[PDB]
């Protein structure tokens, strides 16, 4: 089965309900709100697309390796992925997220930190 | 981080092992804070 | 289980290994090669999304497939295309019954310009 | 619409009934050499 997912900015994106039911949230008003296009107006296509990417993935479920290469974006787009992750309640997508920015931390110095995250 | 709200930085923060913590609450205000939240100790 | 598919393009396209399933020509860039990112130089990222959403909603075997062709027809025409480059019977066989029923009932004329 | 080999087209042109070839006949002189094809009879 198969569900629209609408972003922000008006991309449709077929997906699997397999797949879309990571996000807690879409799970239910799919399954039973019934909603024909599933509007999300706080997630853009760029974003959607990844996080849809990432659902699809791990449809079937230390960072994984493929995780790893996944997040290996710029700052932005990872925050950005935290926070449709958070949105979209989708709760390994945003542990994982979390984790990687978590070692972005580890040893080093706050000096080092305030640099990098500006 | 201008805008990751305060529930999500702990989330980063919980995945520090403890003495991690240190290095955090001496970045910023705002971290500070954070780092001496009840759900991390 | 998923894999990257890559339009001509370069946009990747992260799908369920389903899809092999339906894609005899990804499959055989699949399992023929290995080919983790697969190439498919033969179809744009637009229309690869197309043919995909096509093949998610058709994954378990018509009224939906008439909406769902109820689009632009060059685009028609492209998924026409596409479907062949990548021997997706099903979807292959619907856009070309969706254009003869463009041509059914019409005259010379009309399909000229319809089509022009 | 030539950008399709004339199998592809052929493939269009053969979900049509058999009189309705006459259309496709005087629509185009591609379609007009497809449409006498010996496979559609």
């Amino acid at each position: 089965p198969s569900i629209k997912l609408q972003s922000s900015d008006g991309e449709i994106f077929e997906v699997d309900v397999e797949i879309a039911k990571q996000s807690v949230t879409i799970k239910t008003m799919l399954e039973d709100l019934g909603m024909d296009p599933v509007p999300l107006p706080n997630v853009n296509a760029a974003i959607l697309k990844k996080v849809i990417q990432w659902c699809t993935h791990h449809k079937d479920d230390d960072i994984p390796v493929w995780d790893q290469e996944f997040l290996k974006v710029d700052q932005g787009t990872l925050f950005e992925l935290i926070l449709a992750a958070n949105y979209l309640d989708i709760k390994g997508l945003l542990d994982v997220t979390c984790k990687t920015v978590a070692n972005m931390i580890k040893g080093k110095t706050p000096e080092e930190i305030r640099k990098t995250f500006n | 981080w201008d805008s990751l709200p305060d529930e999500l930085l702990l989330g980063i923060f919980s995945c520090l092992c403890l003495p991690e913590l240190l290095k955090v609450s001496g970045v910023c205000k705002r971290w500070y804070r954070l780092a001496s939240d009840e759900s991390l100790w």
